[PDB]
């Protein structure tokens, strides 16, 4: 049964499909090719057939020579057979340099084989900053990982008791380069750091990332400079921060009231605070690396008042200037570090397609033992704001009395509000936003648009919840008055958006594909329908800017809401 | 013992399998337990949570009374008994072959009859519960899995979180679950859903994701099983087989809510009134018009099959039993069918022509390769002598049907090259292979022989049983009848194509010349192997001959094969010199 009956299948289906493609090398011929080019430019996500396999493992010379066509040919094999692996790390040297976007696939635990491994580091062989950025997805696919770790256990807990292939140096050689990639990488690490028991009590694997990260910490301070002896004090120095968080944790118990806890903290912070504050040289900031303090003021600290203890803070900085801080202890705070990340990586898309959606991806970041911070906040955050004000139009005029309401021209306010209303209902139609409402709102009065409540996502509601767009009967108030001008300024920039990321956010599909292995709640179910519902959602499959016109059919129904 | 590969266990499993949860129904997911070491996968729930239900005593004895009969149907185990508060793990063996994902990973399996036969396989289940109460049912591909006696296994889990197609020669697709609802593509009942609520659950009201919105559970009533509502469900499942692509669609399903939809009649067989006008007494209106597999059963296409059906279920009952023992079965059952092939396209001596004529008992009989994968299963030499009998009983299997019926044959001189006297039953049955006269499909089918053959070729010289060696010379003029073979390829390929000045009539022939180069390797491999063989009067090694003065034997059996490479004389006549100088010396 799971006997030669399976295997014998395995043969017939190997013969003919196997031994017949690969031969002596030559173009392929018919017009059939220039039909396949089309075929073949389909995207990351169109899975190849057990014929379609056949044609490429034939028509290998177009595929050499197309430098960034490989990818699809590698997603076919397997290196089942030495004579396959053979072949493949033969045509691996032959094929025109691969796209090192598209070398992110390859990384993956479909290939297990360390050439290609090896290979990729060459196709995406630029060791540059970039990767600061792609810090902010990739531990997910990071976590693909845990199997050389115990190969490497041989080697980096061993040995201290450019052209490489040791992942490890190509990580040194690339990250060591930067300060920032080394330090606040650390940080970002300690955050997997922590909770490093459960990975070391259910898989084991996470003692071996102790020691994995241990070894990491060797092989920078055996580089033996000034800075890299720095860089580990930085961390020392950083570290004292969690004993200030045990410490908040203790005064967090001496609660009262608002104003008695409030009292207690300020008094508490007073001696303790201004006192460690003052006293650590230099040590950088959660928003910078390279801004450092040299103070805090405990008299203008305060704090909100919830159960996560979100902070309100200002510190006195080697550069003189009191700098805004938040921190919040006692929260694994993973949901909003890697969706602020994510938003940063398409924000950076995103400007280099030239639209600014005015939005504040705030820093965030751990020190040590699940504690962490993150930058402060200026707020607007209701209704209430524009209650307060006689209208929308009211609102803008109390406060920049250039848009004088309709009377005015606000210039950049309102073109910086139109530009930032385009940018956010793109963002919520892809990240399908939870628990909206009327209290998640933070106008900001010069422009900047904060909507705010990304935890819940994937649709996270009860049964109705918030829209992939983003406006309400408050703000149908305004844009149906200014619906010539601002609903028409909105309606064509999210247009021309929608249409410049259809062109390239395909790396995305790669990105997701390995950001995907992370952390988020009830991901045990979701994955497959995910992966489907975003091609789907995005209509890809279809390119039609009438969708747009299904999307702004939706948009007259949202003015109709009341009655739709 | 508690864990195993998850914290999640409470015993020895092997690893945690997929999960799902219904627009119609809650979650679901799958086990791989490996019970008794044994790794099968199980149906996976928690006690703990539905300790305030526990309904289930009601449903535990249908499943005792339906588990009871062990038909062409899917009897679990141990399911019902599988309950236990933080393992309520119905037993099942190890299934995750959902049955379009099976019909798509072998398009090499599918075929007329096949189709044909696992469809009355499924129609015989359906007859039975509906008779052996069980009424109302739901139905999709995630109810069944494909067994080695080709039966479609019947559950009574129509959802599978492990379910999808398989291996789709053409192909550049993303991932397709949740296709047309919250999981896998259903298969609707028009009563269900555009009469009351698409969903099982009881209420008073109508929600849309999961689906109510027709009505208002017609203030609080209950689940009403009914024939009509099987009927609906089976019809949505069989248009996925002839399109080979599921037909939900929602405004397919606001045109079966009217009772009158969008067709596009994909196969001549479907539309063929056989199939087309059943399938359109389930499309009407299920409970308006009338569907019956009654009815269906009374008029098969041909009523021929039905009997040639129920006659062999017979024996399929017996295959059932046969879970008890496999070598009993092979051994016997070669005793038994031999009656069965007297019965059932009778040859009189029991050896059918393989091509006897347009097929004067008119054989197409894809149920040998369902008794070939049981038949598979390693037990005991009882299979030479029926694999002997099958390959005298030389049945109409065309030469492409032979061929994928090849698979297994060469594997198992490999699989059992340890007796290496096996080699001996495979040049009977390879012999006989090239006797039969047919034509190559492809190309390439005369290639693999020709890289196949030099694999075994090598196991041959692992150890030398004789008796295969002096076949070879013989059926090396077969194995240019192979080349004959493909040369009616190139017949065919011919057939798709339409002196003193240089002209271009070489064209014609050159291709030819390269292939002609190409086989002179297929003679010169053979001259090595030869030469080899041709010094080695014995297998040589210290100064030692393994006796093969035998090459006296195979001499005359040579003759055949001997007017193929000899025309370097030269080369041939110096390796035999060398023979002759030493015979005359050594040999009497």
């Amino acid at each position: 049964s799971m006997e030669n009956l399976v295997e014998s299948k395995h043969h017939k289906l190997a013969r003919s499909l196997r031994s017949g493609p690969s031969d002596h090398d030559l173009k392929p011929n018919a017009a059939t090719r220039d039909q396949l080019n089309i075929i073949v430019s389909y995207p990351p996500t169109k899975q190849l057939t057990y014929e379609e396999q056949d044609l490429v493992w034939k028509f290998r010379y177009y595929l050499t020579n197309q430098e960034k066509a490989l990818t699809k040919f590698l997603k076919c094999v397997n290196w089942d057979l030495p004579q396959e692996a053979k072949q493949a790390l033969e045509l691996l040297g032959k094929w025109k340099p691969m796209d090192v976007e598209d070398s992110l696939e390859l990384l993956s635990s479909h290939y297990t084989n360390p050439t290609v491994r090896r290979y990729a580091v060459a196709r995406l062989r630029q060791a540059d900053d970039e990767d600061l950025l792609m810090y902010l997805l990739q531990l997910v696919q990071a976590l693909k990982y845990e199997n050389f770790d115990d190969i490497k256990n041989g080697l980096e807990p061993t040995k201290k008791d450019n052209l490489e292939q040791d992942l490890c140096t190509f990580l040194i050689s690339r990250a060591c380069k930067n300060s920032t990639l080394a330090n606040y990488l650390y940080w970002y690490v300690i955050v997997e750091c922590e909770d490093q028991d459960t990975q070391q009590r259910d898989p084991k694997t996470h003692e071996m990332y102790l020691n994995v990260m241990r070894r990491f910490s060797q092989a920078l301070l055996k580089g033996d400079k000034s800075v890299r002896v720095m860089r580990s004090l930085l961390a020392a120095q950083q570290t004292f921060v969690d004993r200030l968080v045990h410490l908040m944790k203790a005064v967090q118990r001496e609660s009262g009231n608002r104003k008695k806890k409030n009292e207690r903290l300020q008094a508490l912070l007073g001696d303790n605070e201004k006192m460690n504050l003052s006293d650590v040289e230099l040590i950088p900031l959660p928003l910078e690396p390279q801004v450092k303090i040299r103070g805090i003021i405990p008299e203008t600290a305060t704090l909100f008042k919830s159960a996560l203890m979100p902070a309100q803070l200002f510190f006195k900085t080697e550069d003189g200037g009191k700098y805004p801080v938040i921190f919040k202890h006692g929260d694994d705070l993973r949901q909003d570090q890697l969706i602020l990340q994510i938003i940063s990586l398409m924000d950076k898309l995103l400007r280099k397609e030239n639209l600014d959606l005015k939005l504040t991806p705030y820093k965030v970041l751990a020190t040590s033992t699940k504690h962490g911070f993150m930058q402060f906040i200026q707020s607007v955050p209701v209704a209430e704001v524009l209650d307060t004000e006689g209208s929308i139009q009211n609102f803008f005029r109390k406060y920049a009395p250039s848009e004088n309401g309709p009377n005015g021209i606000s210039a950049e306010v309102m073109d910086t509000y139109v530009k930032s209303c385009a940018g956010y209902c793109v963002i919520t139609y892809i990240l399908g936003v939870g628990d909206r409402h009327l209290d998640n709102l933070l106008l900001t009065k010069t422009g900047k648009l904060f909507h705010i409540d990304f935890g819940y996502i994937l649709g996270r509601d009860p049964k109705p919840l918030p829209p992939p767009m983003k406006l309400n009967k408050e703000m149908v108030e305004g844009m149906g008055g200014t619906q010539s001008e601002q609903y028409q300024e909105f309606r064509k920039q999210c247009y021309t958006a929608f249409l410049h990321l259809r062109r390239y956010s395909n790396l995305i599909l790669n990105l997701f594909s390995l950001m995907v292995d992370a952390n988020i709640p009830d991901i045990a179910l979701e994955p497959d329908k995910t992966v489907k519902k975003v091609q789907d959602k995005f209509r890809l499959d279809l390119s039609d800017e009438e969708a747009v016109h299904y999307m702004q059919s939706l948009i007259d129904e949202s003015v109709h809401a009341l009655f739709a | 013992q508690i864990l195993s590969v998850e914290s999640y266990f409470s015993d020895i499993h092997d690893f945690e399998y997929d999960k799902s949860l219904g627009s119609t129904r809650f979650f679901k997911v799958a086990r791989a337990k490996h019970r008794e070491g044994l790794v099968v996968v199980k149906v996976f729930a928690i006690q703990d949570p539905t300790l305030p239900l526990t309904s289930y005593k009601q449903e535990l004895e249908e499943l005792k009374i339906r588990l009871n009969s062990a038909q062409n149907c899917l009897p679990f185990q141990k399911a019902s008994e599988k309950a236990s508060e933080k393992a309520a793990m119905l037993f099942r063996q190890y299934v995750r072959d959902n049955l379009y994902d099976r019909i798509s990973t072998r398009p090499f399996l599918n075929n007329i009859e096949k189709r044909w036969i696992a469809f009355q396989i499924l129609t015989a289940v359906d007859q039975a519960h509906k008779s052996g109460v069980r009424h109302g049912d739901i139905k999709t591909e995630n109810v069944m899995v494909t067994s080695w006696n080709w039966v479609l296994l019947t559950d009574f889990a129509s959802f599978k979180p492990t379910y999808l197609p398989e291996d789709n020669p053409a192909d550049f697709n993303y991932f397709f679950d949740t296709s047309r609802r919250r999981t896998c593509y259903i298969a609707p009942e028009r009563f269900v859903d555009g009469g009351m609520f698409a969903t099982e659950l009881e209420y008073m009201r109508d929600p849309s994701t999961p689906l109510v919105d027709l009505n208002s559970n017609q203030r609080t009533r209950g689940e009403l099983k009914r024939a009509m509502d099987i009927f609906s469900a089976g019809c949505v499942i069989a248009e996925l087989f002839t399109e080979g692509v599921p037909l939900f669609d929602l405004s397919q399903l606001l045109a079966y809510r009217n009772g009158h939809f969008f067709p596009e009649q994909v196969l001549n067989k479907i539309e063929d009134h056989s199939i087309r006008e059943l399938v359109t007494q389930m499309i009407h209106r299920e409970p308006d018009k009338r569907l019956e597999a009654e009815d269906y059963l009374k008029q098969q296409r041909g009523n021929a099959f039905p009997e040639i059906f129920y006659t062999f279920l017979q024996p399929y009952m017996a295959q059932f039993a046969k879970e008890t023992f496999l070598s009993a079965d092979e051994r016997i059952l070669v005793i038994r069918k031999d009656l069965g092939n007297i019965i059932h396209n009778l040859c009189g001596h029991d050896l059918p022509e393989k091509a006897e004529g347009e097929p004067k008992e008119n054989g197409l009989v894809i149920l040998v390769s369902v008794i070939t994968s049981c038949l598979q299963t390693l037990k005991y030499c009882d299979s030479k002598l029926a694999a002997l009998e099958l390959i005298l009983h030389l049945a109409p299997r065309l030469s492409v049907e032979i061929l994928l019926d090849r698979i297994t044959p060469y594997l198992l001189h490999f699989s059992n090259d340890s007796v290496p006297r096996v080699r001996a039953e495979a040049l009977r049955t390879l012999t006989k292979v090239l006797a039969l006269v047919k034509e190559v499909p492809r190309n390439d089918i005369n290639i693999y022989p020709e890289y196949i053959l030099p694999g075994i070729a090598h196991l041959a010289q692992d150890d030398a049983t004789i008796v295969r060696l002096a076949y070879a010379e013989n059926i090396a003029l077969l194995a240019e009848t192979a080349l004959r073979f493909l040369e009616l390829v190139q017949l065919k390929n011919l057939n798709m194509e339409n002196h003193p000045n240089g002209n271009y009539d070489t064209e014609l022939q050159a291709l030819h010349e390269m292939v002609q180069q190409k086989v002179v390797t297929l003679l010169s491999d053979p001259e090595n192997i030869v030469k080899q063989t041709l010094m080695e009067n014995g297998i040589t090694r210290l100064c030692v001959f393994f006796g093969r003065q035998k090459a006296n034997d195979v001499l005359l059996s040579h003759m055949i094969t001997f007017l193929n490479d000899k025309n370097d004389w030269h080369l041939r006549g110096a390796f035999f010199d060398s023979i002759v100088g030493v015979a005359a010396y050594v040999g009497w």
